[PDB]
């Protein structure tokens, strides 16, 4: 996150950091729990990952450093990409991630509410972005969990700011003109959270844009509201 | 939530 602040314990109860342990156990990708088995993801975060062996969800964690052999984690069960994904840039960047056994609800590891499709038309002006990417764009994870406001932006302001690219109504843009305050390398994958109503919701999934907070560059989130009736299929099959 | 998420 560039242009963030620190997070304090417990504030993103529903913020996983996805690690993979091939070659070494490094962190991959930012997750949100939606469920008591389920992750929500990027379909990015998975490119050239065969098996969900090698994956190991962490919830509740502030500190990278909080994370040794001896710390728990979540077992993979399965990897559900959208089938009409093919790469970050042309949408459809949404992937669940079902756990092998369920998550203990509590002040520290918690879902957050998907959209509701009636909320569709609702006006979000309290929107954050958080994870544990680079602060610029040579840098380093953080070991700390960042956090940073962000302003929704329309798609037709966000289209005039991607030229070449055709931004559509499946993703969701949020930055300032300026630049300054954004998502950046290792933030893929984590939430872009809205509270409306006194009630968090998951409004993005972190997923491209050209650098990290340069000026007329927002970053393009997955349009969580638009994937409701995915997610319900793919976690409430018969 | 409204949007329920089955256990
Ligand atoms: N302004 C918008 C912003 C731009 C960056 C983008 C991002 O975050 N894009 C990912 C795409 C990716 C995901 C998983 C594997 C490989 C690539 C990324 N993560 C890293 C990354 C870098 C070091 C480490 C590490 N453990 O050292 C982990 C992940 C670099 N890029 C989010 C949106």
């Amino acid at each position: 996150i560039v242009g963030g602040t620190a997070s304090v314990r417990g504030e993103w109860p529903w913020q996983v950091t996805l690690h993979t342990t091939s070659p070494t156990q490094r962190h991959l990708c930012g997750g949100s729990i939606i469920g008591n088995q389920w992750i929500l993801t990027a379909a990015h975060c998975f490119y050239g990952v065969e098996s969900p062996k090698i994956l190991r969800v962490y919830s509740g964690i502030l500190n990278q450093s909080e994370i040794k052999e001896d710390t728990s984690f979540f077992g993979v069960q399965e990897i559900i990409i959208h089938d009409q994904y093919k790469m970050a840039e042309s949408g459809y960047d949404i992937a669940l991630l079902k756990l092998e056994t369920t998550v203990g609800y509590g002040d520290s590891q918690r879902p957050i509410c998907l959209p509701s499709k009636g909320d569709r038309n609702v006006i979000y002006t309290d929107c954050w972005v958080t994870g544990w990417g680079y602060r610029k764009l040579r840098d380093k994870i953080q070991n700390t969990l960042q956090k940073a406001k962000i302003p929704l932006v329309t798609n037709e302001e966000c289209q005039k700011r991607y030229r070449g690219h055709k931004i559509t109504h499946k993703m969701i843009c949020a930055g300032y003109r300026e630049g300054g305050k954004d998502a950046c390398k290792g933030d893929s994958g984590g939430p872009l959270s809205c509270k409306h109503n006194e009630v968090w919701h998951l409004v993005g999934i972190t997923s491209w844009g050209e650098g990290c907070a340069q000026r007329e560059r927002p970053g393009v989130y997955t349009n969580v509201v638009e994937y409701v009736d995915w997610i319900l299929e793919k976690t409430q099959a018969v | 939530c409204t949007t329920k998420i089955k256990p």
